[PDB]
C-alpha cells in the first residue's frame, strides 16, 4: 500500500496504488483507497482492508450527522478528530493507517495524519503504506514550499510510480484527487501514464 | 564496571574503578581491572571478569613470546589483532570488552575490542555498565592533544562519573598513564568512597562460643 | 509489560521498652541507574505508629496513601485513633485483598503498645504478620537480620549477661548495620533515615552514606 | 497500550534560582525511523506547570487533552483556587498507577516542572506509576547520559542561576545529539518562572566532528 | 513447616514447628502454626503463611457468628465443614493450605484435616508440611490408643523434633496443645536444641 | 540453582599472623538431610587448607583432582607449593571446563611457607582468582556471611581473637539459611600449630 | 519406586531392600534381586534407571573381580566405593549418565563394617545407616530416633522389622517382600525375607 | 549502517555513514566503513561489525597472496569473487552486506553487490545497510547515465545524507572516496559540509 | 488411585471400594469411606478429583433426598443415574467441571437391581458389571471370565474376592481393605470389609 497527500494554496492533493495483496496473491489489482468522508473531505486508507473501511464508514455516519445539526461545511480537522477518536480507542484490535486531507472555509486545505497508535499530526504532506519506506528520501528532496495545484499532482504521480516500483504490497493504477473550494476532481493514472524511470543498466 | 581511556599529546591515559560485584553484592571492593599486556601495552577489561583474566593473559605471554623472537617493541596493531582474531573465532562466548592502549614506534594507539571480536580505534573509549556515564564526561569535555595532567583529570572525572551513578561500580580510581618515555601504574589514583567509622565495638570476647571438640596439632 | 519493578531499598525497626526505631536508607533505583538519592521509606502514621516500606515504589506510594485513608476513616467512626496493633491487623487484610495481583511491598510497622512498650510487626508481601523485637526488610534483609540476631537477640553466646536494650545504645547499632549494608549491598547508600518513636513523640535522625 | 507505537526519546530537567527548565527534541520515532520530525513533547499545564512527556506519543496526546480540560474546567469556577504543579504530579501518578494496575498503561515518561508559592517543583512519573522529586531530572537514555551531568554540576553548585541551568541544558542536549540513536537535533526549551511558561525553539546544539579525522 | 496431631484416650495432642522460610532464606524462627478459633477449637498451619492465617482467621469469626445466632458452640464437623466450602471457591487459583481442626464438641474428640485441594478427612492421627513424612515415622512408632498425657506429650515432642531434624524447612521450637473436655491447654514450647541436648 | 542442591558454607578469615578456615558440616540432597559430618575444606599441605562449596559431587572431584595435580607438582619441583602458586592452580583448573564448569567456589586459606604471611582468597565456577586482606565468603548464605564478616572482623586479631569472629560470624550465618549448618568445623593456622574445633550449632 | 536400606553395627552391616520389579501399574516380579556381590564382603545396592542399574551395577562388579584375579588380593570397602564413585562421576557430564542411586556395604578386616550412600550425581557420603527412594522419607525418621551405635545384630534386625513395618501402613507403593542380607568378617549371609 | 557505490568512466566513487549502534545507544559515531581491499580496490561493510572485518581481513590477505603471485594489478571481479565464496560459504553465521568496489586495468570501475545471502551481482550503482530503504525511489529518479566523477560525488553524498535523517542507525559525518586510475582520494563531509534538505514546515 | 467395582445380579447388586485416602506417597486413611447413600436402595461410589469428589457426592444427594420429602416416594435408580448424568455433563463446558469417575447402584421394585456407569466425561452406560481405577484393568478380565447373569449372592462375593486378590499381587499401589456392599429389595446391607 502506498497513500500520499500534499497540500497546495488552494486546497490538497491525493494519491494512493491500487493493490490489494493476501500474502503473494493480488486480490484486488484496481482497488479504490481514497474514501470520501464528505463533500470536501477525502481520506487514503492503509493497513488492514477490513479494518479501515469500518472505521471510515463510521466517521462518515458520525460526520454526516454532525454536518447536518450543526448546518455547515465540517472542518477538516473535526473529521481528523473522529477518526483519530476510534484508532486510538480500539488500537490493539485495529490496523489502519488514515491520512485525513480535505478543504474547509475555515482554515482551507489541509492533510492530517493519522499513523496505527491512533495519534493526530497536520502536515504539508504525508506518506503512509508499505511502500512509503522507499520514497522517503524522494519526497524530503524534491518537495518544495509554494507548490501549485498542477505540481502536486506531479509530485504525488512521481512519489507513487517511484514506491510502485520497489515495493511488492503497491502496484496496479495510480488515484488521485484534486480537493479545492470549487470540489473533489479525480484522476486514475494506467500503465503509459505513469511515470517511468530508466532502469539502471549496464 | 567503569573503564575508560584517552590519547593526551603524547601517550595513553587508562583508567578503571575497583569493584566487582556478585550480581547485586560486592564481592571484591578493590580489585584490579587494568592488566598489563606488555612493557608499553596495558589493558581495561569488562564484561565477564573470568574471561577477560584469561584472554588477557594468554595474549600478554603471546606477545612476550613474539617480542623476544623478534627482539623489538611490541606494536598495539599485534595485540589487537591477537585479542580480535581470538575474541572472533570463539563466536562471542568469551564475554570479554577490553579497551587496548599503549605506545608504540608508530605512537600511541587506543582501541576497543568488543566480546564478538569488533574493534574500533577511537581516542577516548569507555566500557562496562557505566559506561554511558562516562562518556557523557568525554562528549562534554574531551579535547585533542591534552596534557598529562589534564587527561587524568579528564578520565578521573568519567570514571567518577561512572561509579557514582552505576550501581555496578563503586570503589577506587585506577589510573595507568602511558608514554613515549614512561610508564606510570597509579593504584589507586583517587579515593572517592570511604567506610565509616564505627559507632561502637563488636568484639567476641573469648569463651564467648562454645565448643564440642578441640584438638591442636603441632607443626615443625 | 510487567507491573512491577525492584526499587531497592532497605528498612530495619527495633522495638525497646520505652521506644521503637525505624531506620532506612534514601536511594531509589532502578537496573543500575540511581532515582533519586533523597528517597525515605519512613512514614509516620500515628503519633506513636511508624510504617516502613521497601519493594516496588509504585505500591509502596499507593499502599501508603492507603493506609493514611484508612486511618483517617478509622478515627471518623471509632472516635479515637487507631492503635499499633489495630494498624497491623489492618494492614494484614488489606495486602490480602489483593492476593492475586500482590503488593511487591514489604512493610515494618513500628510504635508503641497500649501499655507503652515498644512493638514492630513484620510484614510479607501478600499479608502474612507477626510481632518480633527487632526485624530487617528490603534487599539488605539477609545481611543485618543475623548480626541484629547476634548483637540483640544475643545468640551463640555462651558468657553474655544479656543487658537491656537501651535507647542509645540501639541508636549506635541501626548506625553499624546499615555502615555494614552500605557496604555490600547496591541498593543501599546515599542516606540513613532514623525515626525515634517514644512517648514524647516521633524525632527524626538523618545519618549520611555511602555514595558509590 | 502494551506495544508503543511512535515515542518520543528523552526529556531533560533542572531546577534554578527561580524556576524549572525543560527541554526535549521534537522527533516521533517509528522504531528506527524519524517519521515525525516537528511535534511538540512538551505542554504547558496551565501559568505555573509545564510537561515533558517521552515514549509513546498518542498516549501523550491522550494525556494532553485529559489535562487541558481538567484545567480548563477548574476555571470555569473561578473560586482563586488552582492545581499547583505538586498536585498535577500527585494526579498523574495515580492516573499511571491505574492503568498500570488494569494491566493496560499509558507507554509514558513524565516530567512535570512548576513553580508556584516561591518553590521551584521538579516531579517524574513513570509508566508504573513510580513517581519521585529531584533538583536535575532525564528520562529514556538521558538517565544514562545526561543525568551524570547534570548531577556532576549539581553537587558542587546546589542552587543555579536560570542562564547557567539553560547552559547545561543545551550542553546535554548536545551530548544526547552524539549518542542516542533515537534523537534529532531539534529540540524546544521551556522555561517557568514568575511570569509564567515560556517555550522556545525550534533549537540545535553545536555539534563538532574533530575526532572523524582521528 | 511440621504439625502433627492425633487423638488418644484422653483428649487430642496438637504439635508444630516455629519456622518460616523465603526460599533458603529462614524468614522466621518464631512463628505460631496454632492458631485458636475458640477455647474448644484449635487449628494448625502449614502452606501459604498469608493463605492459612487469613482463611483460619475467617473461620474464627464464622465460628463466633455462628455461636451467637444458634446460642451454642460449633462442632468440629461443622467447622471444618465451613471452612472446606471457604476453600472450595478458589480451588485451582494459588491457594496453599494444610490444616487440622481439632476440638471437643458433643460426639468426643475430632480431628479433621482440610487442604486447599480439596480433602477433608477424620482421622487418629494426621501430619501436614514439608516434614510430616519424618513425624509419621515416629509417630505411628509410638502410637497407642492407651497412651498416657504424659506419654502422649513425649510422643508429640519427639515426633517433631525429629522431623525438624531430617528436613531443613522445619526448626525453631516446639509447641505442644492439649485439646480435653474442659478445653485445650497449652502443655509447653520447648525450643529444638535444648530437645537435641536432652536426646542425646 | 544447581550450586543450591547440597548446601554448605565456606568462610576464611586473616589473622594477625593466623588464618582461619571454616565450613558447615550438613551434607543433604535438597530439603532432606543426609550426613552431618561431610568434609568441605581439605588440606593442601600443612599451613595451606582448601574449602569447597556447591554441588557435593563436584566439591569431592575437584578436591581430588588438585591433589591429584598438588602431587605431581610437589614431586617435580621438591618443594612446598605456596598458597598464591596454588590459587593460580585452581583457577587453571576450574577454566578448562568455561563451558562445561564444575559447580564449586573454592576458598583459599593458609601461611606462606617460609614467610609465614596470611593469605585468603576465593575464586568462581569458572576460576576467577579474587584475593582479599579481610574475610572470603562462599555457599548458599553469603549474604548473611557478608553482613557477619564486615562488622566483626579487625584488622590484627590474634589466633584466640580470631577464632572466636569466625565462629561467631559462621554460627550466626548458618542460622538464617535452612539448608545450611549442623554443625560448624573450625580450623585456625597458626605459624607452628593447627587447632581444629568442632562448634556447638543447632541441628536444624 | 525401589527402596533400599542399611544398618551400620559394630562388627557387621545390615541391608536390605525390596524385591519388586514393576512396569506401568503392574509388578512383574515378586522377587527380584537389587544386591550385587562385589567381592566376598562387599555388597553393591542399586535403584534407579530401567536399564542403568544392571549395566552400571554389573560394570563395576567386573572391574573389582578383575582386580582381585590379578593382584591376589580383594580391594577394600573404601576403596571399592571410591571406584565406583569415579566412574559414576565421569559419566555425569558425558553422553550417557547412568541414573543411579546406591548403598555400598562392606566389611573390611582392618577397618570392620561400613556403609556408604551414593545419589546418582555421584557424591558419595560415609554414614551409620542410610536408605533410598520414596520410603526413605518415612524410614529414616525411625531409624534416627530407635538407632544406636552399639546395636546388637538381634536389635538391629528388629530395628529393620519396624522401618519395613511403616512401609506397609504408610506408604502408598507396595512393597510385600524385603530381601535381607548381614555382612561382618565370616562374608555374607543370607537372612530369611521379610514377607507381609 | 548506509552504504553507497556508484561508478563513472575513470572509476568509482563511494560512500557511507559512520555509526556503530548496539540498540539505541551509539558505541561508535565516527566508524569508518570504507575499507581497502587494495591499491584500487575498496569495500563498503554492513551488518554485523565483526562479520565485515573478519571476512574483510579475509580477503584483503587472499587477495594480496594471489595478486603477489601473480605479478599483476588484482581484477575487481576476483576480489569480490573471494567475499562472495566466504558469503555463500558462512551465510547461516555471518551477517554482512558488502559492496566490492574498484577499478583495474582490464574492466576499468566497476561495482559489485554482495548481499547476506552470498549472492554477486554488478551494478552501475549499489546500496546498502538499513538506512538505504529510505533511498531507493531517490536514486532511481536522480541516477542518471554519463555522471561524472564530480557528480558521483554530489550524488552519493546526497543519498547518504538523506538516509541519514531518516534512519536511526545511520548518522554522523559521511566518507567518500573515488577510485581512479590514478588513484584512491578519500574525503569526509562533517556539519555544515553535509547536504541539507528544508524540513517541510507550516 | 482409587478403585471402585460393581457386580449387579438377579436380584442385587453387589458394590465395593478401597478405603485408602491418600495424600503424595503417604495414605492419610486406612478407612476411609467412598460409598454415598442417595436414598434406601441407591448406592453412589464416587472417585476422582480430590475436592470435586465430595462437592459432587453431596449436590446430587442433597437433591435426590429432596425429592422424596416433596414428593413422598423415592426416585428411582434410572431417574437418579439420569439425573446426575445431566448435572455432570452440564458443569462439563462450565467454569467448574467435576472431574469425577461414579458407579451408582440401585434396587428398583419394578425393575430389579441396577448398575450404573459413568466416566467423567457424564457418559452413562448400564452393565452387569463395571470397574474404576487403574485396578479397573486387571480386574475386568476376571470379571468376564467368571461371570454369568444368574450369578448368586455368595458367588458374587467369591467373585469380588477374586478380583480384590488380584490386586494384592498384581497392582503397584497400596489398597489392603475394601468396602463391600450389596442392595437388594430390604435396602443396602453392609457387608464385612474384605481385608489382607
Ligand atoms: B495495503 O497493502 O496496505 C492495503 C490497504 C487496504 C486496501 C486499505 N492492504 C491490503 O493489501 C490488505 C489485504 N487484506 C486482506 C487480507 C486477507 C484477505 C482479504 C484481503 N487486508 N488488507
Ligand atoms: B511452613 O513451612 O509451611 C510455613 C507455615 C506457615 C508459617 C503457617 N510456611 C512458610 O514458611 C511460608 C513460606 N512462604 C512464602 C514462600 C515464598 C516466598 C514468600 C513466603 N509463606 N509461608
Ligand atoms: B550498520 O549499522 O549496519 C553497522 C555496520 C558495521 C559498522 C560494518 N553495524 C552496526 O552498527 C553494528 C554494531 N555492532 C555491534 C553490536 C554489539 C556491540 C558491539 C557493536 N555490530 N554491528
Amino acid at each position: 500500500t502506498t497513500i500520499m497527500a500534499v497540500q497546495f494554496n488552494g486546497g490538497v492533493v491525493l494519491g494512493a496504488d491500487s493493490r490489494t495483496t493476501t500474502g503473494s496473491y493480488i486480490a484486488n489489482r484496481v482497488t479504490d483507497k481514497l474514501t470520501p468522508i464528505h463533500d470536501h473531505i477525502f481520506c487514503c486508507r492503509s493497513g488492514s482492508a477490513a479494518d479501515t473501511q469500518a472505521v471510515a464508514d463510521a466517521v462518515t455516519y458520525q460526520l454526516g450527522f454532525h454536518s447536518i445539526e450543526l448546518n455547515e461545511p465540517p472542518l477538516v480537522h473535526t473529521a481528523a478528530s473522529l477518526f483519530k477518536e476510534m484508532c486510538y480507542r480500539y488500537r490493539e484490535d485495529l490496523m489502519a493507517g488514515i491520512i485525513i486531507a480535505g478543504w474547509d472555509p475555515q482554515e482551507g486545505g489541509q492533510v492530517y495524519s493519522v499513523p496505527m497508535g491512533g495519534m493526530m499530526v497536520r502536515q504539508s504532506f504525508a506518506i503512509g503504506g508499505s511502500g512509503s519506506s522507499y520514497i522517503y528520501g524522494y519526497v524530503d528532496a524534491t518537495y518544495r514550499e509554494g507548490m501549485t495545484k498542477d505540481e502536486c499532482l506531479q509530485f504525488t504521480a512521481n512519489a507513487l510510480a517511484l514506491a510502485m516500483e520497489r515495493d511488492g504490497s503497491s502496484g496496479g493504477v495510480i488515484r488521485l484527487a484534486a480537493i479545492q473550494e470549487s470540489g473533489v476532481e479525480r484522476q486514475v493514472l494506467l500503465g503509459d501514464q505513469i511515470p517511468k524511470f530508466t532502469i539502471a543498466t549496464l | 564496571t567503569t573503564i575508560a581511556g584517552v590519547v593526551y599529546k603524547d601517550g595513553i591515559v587508562l583508567g578503571a574503578d575497583t569493584r566487582a560485584t556478585e550480581g547485586m553484592v560486592v564481592a571484591d571492593k578493590n580489585c584490579s581491572k587494568i592488566h598489563f599486556i606488555s612493557p608499553n601495552i596495558y589493558c581495561c577489561g569488562a564484561g565477564t571478569a573470568a574471561d577477560t583474566d584469561m584472554t588477557t593473559q594468554l595474549i600478554s605471554s603471546n606477545l612476550e613470546l613474539h617480542s623476544l623472537t623478534t627482539g623489538r617493541l611490541p606494536r598495539v596493531v599485534t595485540a589487537n589483532r591477537m585479542l580480535k582474531q581470538m575474541l572472533f573465532r570463539y563466536q562471542g562466548y568469551i564475554g570479554a570488552a577490553l579497551v587496548l592502549g599503549g605506545v608504540d614506534v608508530t605512537g600511541p594507539h587506543l582501541y576497543s575490542i568488543y566480546p564478538h571480536g569488533s574493534t574500533d580505534k577511537l581516542p577516548y573509549v569507555t566500557m562496562g555498565s557505566g559506561s554511558l556515564a562516562a562518556m557523557a564526561v568525554f562528549e562534554d569535555k574531551f579535547r585533542p592533544d591534552m596534557e598529562e595532567e589534564e587527561a587524568k583529570k579528564l578520565v578521573s572525572e568519567a570514571i567518577a562519573a561512572g561509579i557514582f551513578n552505576d550501581l555496578g561500580s563503586g570503589s577506587n580510581i585506577d589510573l595507568c598513564v602511558i608514554s613515549k618515555s614512561k610508564l606510570d601504574f597509579l593504584r589507586p589514583f583517587s579515593v572517592p568512597n570511604k567506610k565509616g567509622t564505627r559507632l561502637g565495638r563488636y568484639r567476641c570476647e573469648k569463651g564467648t562460643t562454645a565448643v564440642l571438640t578441640e584438638k591442636v596439632t603441632p607443626l615443625e | 509489560f510487567s507491573p512491577y519493578a525492584f526499587n531497592g531499598g532497605t528498612v530495619l525497626a527495633i522495638a525497646g521498652e520505652d521506644f521503637s526505631i525505624v531506620a532506612s536508607d534514601t536511594r531509589l533505583s532502578e537496573g543500575f541507574s540511581i532515582h533519586t538519592r533523597d528517597s525515605p521509606k519512613c512514614y509516620k502514621l500515628t503519633d506513636k505508629t511508624v510504617i516502613g516500606c521497601s519493594g516496588f515504589h509504585g505500591d509502596c506510594l499507593t499502599l501508603t496513601k492507603i493506609i493514611e485513608a484508612r486511618l483517617k476513616m478509622y478515627k471518623h467512626s471509632n472516635n479515637k485513633a487507631m492503635t499499633t496493633g489495630a494498624i497491623a491487623a489492618m494492614l494484614s487484610t488489606i495486602l490480602y485483598s489483593r492476593r492475586f495481583f500482590p503488593y511487591y511491598v514489604y512493610n515494618i510497622i513500628g510504635g508503641l503498645d497500649e501499655e507503652g512498650k515498644g512493638a514492630v510487626y513484620s510484614f510479607d508481601p501478600v499479608g502474612s504478620y507477626q510481632r518480633d523485637s527487632f526485624k530487617a526488610g528490603g534487599s539488605a534483609s539477609a545481611m543485618l537480620q543475623p548480626l541484629l540476631d547476634n548483637q540483640v537477640g544475643f545468640k551463640n553466646m555462651q558468657n553474655v549477661e544479656h543487658v537491656p536494650l537501651t535507647l542509645d545504645r540501639a541508636m549506635r547499632l541501626v548506625k553499624d548495620v546499615f555502615i555494614s549494608a552500605a557496604e555490600r549491598d547496591v541498593y543501599t547508600g546515599d542516606a540513613l533515615r532514623i525515626c525515634i518513636v517514644t512517648k514524647e513523640g516521633i524525632r527524626e535522625e538523618t545519618v549520611p552514606l555511602r555514595k558509590d | 497500550t502494551q506495544n508503543p507505537m511512535v515515542t518520543g526519546t528523552s526529556v531533560l530537567g533542572v531546577k534554578f534560582d527561580g524556576g524549572v527548565v525543560i527541554a526535549a527534541d521534537m522527533l516521533g520515532s517509528y522504531g528506527s525511523l524519524a517519521r515525525f520530525r516537528n511535534i511538540s513533547r512538551i505542554m504547558r499545564v496551565n501559568d505555573s506547570t509545564m510537561l515533558g512527556a517521552s515514549g509513546d506519543y498518542a498516549d501523550f496526546q491522550y494525556l494532553k487533552q485529559v489535562l487541558g480540560q481538567m484545567v480548563i474546567d477548574e476555571e470555569l469556577l473561578g473560586d482563586g483556587h488552582s492545581y499547583s504543579p505538586r498536585a498535577i504530579h500527585s494526579w498523574l501518578t495515580r492516573a499511571m498507577y491505574s492503568r498500570r494496575s488494569k494491566m493496560n498503561p499509558l507507554w509514558n515518561t513524565m516530567v512535570i516542572g512548576g513553580y508556584a508559592d516561591g518553590e521551584s517543583f521538579l516531579g517524574y512519573v513513570d509508566m508504573l506509576g513510580v513517581a519521585y522529586e529531584a533538583p536535575s531530572l532525564a528520562t529514556g537514555y538521558g538517565a544514562y547520559l545526561a543525568q551524570p551531568l547534570l548531577r556532576e554540576v549539581l553537587e558542587k553548585q546546589p542552587v543555579l542561576s536560570q542562564t547557567e541551568a539553560r547552559e547545561l541544558v543545551e550542553r546535554c542536549m548536545r551530548v544526547l545529539y552524539y549518542r542516542d540513536a533515537r534523537s534529532y537535533n531539534r529540540f524546544q526549551i521551556a522555561t517557568v518562572t514568575e511570569k509564567g511558561v515560556e517555550i522556545e525553539g525550534p533549537l540545535s546544539a553545536q555539534t563538532n566532528w574533530d575526532i572523524a579525522h582521528m | 513447616t511440621t504439625t502433627l496431631a492425633f487423638k488418644f484416650l484422653h483428649g487430642v495432642i496438637v504439635a508444630a514447628d516455629s519456622r518460616a522460610t523465603a526460599g533458603a532464606y529462614i524468614a522466621s524462627q518464631t512463628v505460631k502454626k496454632v492458631i485458636e478459633i475458640n477455647p474448644y477449637l484449635l487449628g494448625t498451619m502449614a502452606g501459604g503463611a498469608a493463605d492459612c492465617s487469613f482463611w483460619e482467621r475467617l473461620l474464627a469469626r464464622q465460628c463466633r457468628i455462628y455461636e451467637l445466632r444458634n446460642k451454642e458452640r460449633i462442632s468440629v464437623a461443622a467447622a471444618s465443614k465451613l471452612l472446606a466450602n471457604m476453600v472450595y471457591q478458589y480451588k485451582g487459583m494459588g491457594l496453599s493450605m494444610g490444616t487440622m481442626i481439632c476440638g471437643w464438641d458433643k460426639r468426643g474428640p475430632g480431628l479433621y484435616y482440610v487442604d486447599s485441594e480439596g480433602n477433608r478427612i477424620s482421622g487418629t492421627a494426621f501430619s501436614v508440611g514439608s516434614g510430616s513424612v519424618y513425624a509419621y515415622g515416629v509417630m505411628d512408632r509410638g502410637y497407642s490408643y492407651d497412651l498416657k498425657v504424659e506419654e502422649a506429650y513425649d510422643l508429640a515432642r519427639r515426633a517433631i523434633y525429629q522431623a525438624t531434624y531430617r528436613d531443613a524447612y522445619s526448626g525453631g521450637a516446639v509447641n505442644l496443645y492439649h485439646v480435653r473436655e474442659d478445653g485445650w491447654i497449652r502443655v509447653s514450647s520447648d525450643n529444638v536444641a535444648d530437645l537435641h541436648d536432652k536426646y542425646s | 540453582s544447581i550450586m543450591s542442591y547440597n548446601g554448605g558454607a565456606v568462610m576464611a578469615m586473616k589473622g594477625k599472623n593466623c588464618v582461619a578456615i571454616a565450613a558447615d558440616r550438613r551434607f543433604g540432597i535438597q530439603a532432606q538431610m543426609v550426613t552431618t559430618d561431610f568434609q568441605k575444606i581439605f588440606p593442601m599441605g600443612d599451613r595451606l587448607y582448601i574449602g569447597l562449596a556447591g554441588l557435593a559431587t563436584d566439591v569431592q572431584t575437584v578436591a581430588q583432582r588438585l591433589k591429584f595435580r598438588l602431587n605431581l607438582y610437589e614431586l617435580k619441583e621438591g618443594r612446598q607449593i605456596k598458597p598464591y602458586t596454588l590459587m593460580s592452580m585452581v583457577a587453571n583448573l576450574l577454566y578448562e571446563k568455561r563451558f562445561g564448569p564444575y559447580y564449586t567456589e573454592p576458598v583459599i586459606a593458609g601461611l606462606d611457607p617460609k614467610t609465614f604471611k596470611p593469605f585468603i582468597c576465593s575464586l568462581d565456577l569458572i576460576g576467577c582468582p579474587m584475593v582479599t586482606d579481610d574475610f572470603v565468603v562462599s555457599g548458599t548464605c553469603s549474604e548473611q556471611m557478608y553482613g557477619m564478616c564486615e562488622s566483626l572482623w579487625e584488622p590484627n586479631m590474634d589466633p584466640e581473637h580470631l577464632f572466636e569472629t569466625i565462629s561467631q560470624a559462621m554460627l550466626n550465618a548458618v542460622d538464617r539459611d535452612a539448608v545450611s549448618g549442623m554443625g560448624v568445623i573450625v580450623h585456625v593456622i597458626e605459624k607452628d600449630k593447627i587447632t581444629t574445633r568442632t562448634l556447638k550449632a543447632r541441628m536444624d | 519406586m525401589e527402596y533400599l536400606i542399611g544398618i551400620q553395627g559394630p562388627d557387621y552391616v545390615l541391608v536390605a531392600s525390596d524385591r519388586v520389579a514393576a512396569s506401568n501399574i503392574v509388578q512383574m516380579k515378586d522377587d527380584h534381586d537389587k544386591m550385587f556381590k562385589m567381592s566376598e564382603k562387599i555388597l553393591l545396592l542399586c535403584v534407579g534407571e530401567a536399564g542403568d542399574t544392571v549395566q552400571f551395577a554389573e560394570y563395576i562388579q567386573k572391574n573389582v573381580q578383575l582386580y582381585k584375579m590379578r593382584n591376589g588380593y580383594e580391594l577394600s570397602p573404601t576403596a571399592a566405593a571410591n571406584f565406583t564413585r569415579r566412574n559414576l562421576a565421569d559419566c555425569l557430564r558425558s553422553r550417557t549418565p547412568y541414573h543411579v542411586n546406591l548403598l555400598l556395604a562392606g566389611y573390611d578386616e582392618h577397618e570392620g563394617p561400613a556403609l556408604y550412600y551414593m545419589d546418582y550425581l555421584a557424591a558419595l557420603a560415609k554414614a551409620p545407616f542410610a536408605a533410598h527412594g520414596y520410603g526413605a522419607f518415612l524410614t529414616l525418621s525411625i531409624l534416627d530416633r530407635y538407632y544406636t551405635p552399639t546395636i546388637s545384630r538381634e536389635r538391629a534386625v528388629e530395628l529393620l522389622r519396624k522401618c519395613l513395618e511403616e512401609l506397609q501402613k504408610r506408604f502408598i507403593l507396595n512393597l510385600p517382600t524385603f530381601s535381607v542380607r548381614v555382612i561382618d568378617k565370616d562374608g555374607i549371609h543370607n537372612l530369611e525375607n521379610i514377607a507381609f
